């Protein structure tokens, strides 16, 4: 809605999210499987 | 659309109260009158 409001780095931070866990639950194709080895996603239970 | 987890809203409405009562009022009105005219007079057979 119209109503609801956010800021611009607010809102890249939750697409970026949205974006990552996409990305890591293999929902999204040819995922570089290397890079989602990383310390960060590997840690993304409290990274996210 | 921005309600609650159990549908109350999250904003509070406005409606513009409307604007007072009218007054009404009444006047007289008045219109051109004439008055009478006057005939030549008959000669009395009495004096004054």
């Amino acid at each position: 809605s119209s109503a609801i409001k956010t800021t611009r780095l607010a809102e890249a931070i939750a697409g970026i999210q949205l974006y990552i866990n996409r990305a890591l639950n293999r929902i999204e194709p040819n995922a570089r499987a290397d890079v989602s080895t990383r310390q960060f996603f590997t840690d993304w239970t409290v990274n996210n | 659309h921005n309600l609650s987890i159990d549908g109350q809203p999250l904003s509070l409405a406005i409606y513009a109260e409307p604007t007072d009562p009218k007054a009404l009022l009444t006047s007289m009105v008045q219109a051109s009158q004439g008055g009478s005219a006057v005939l030549p007079g008959t000669l009395s057979l009495y004096r004054f």
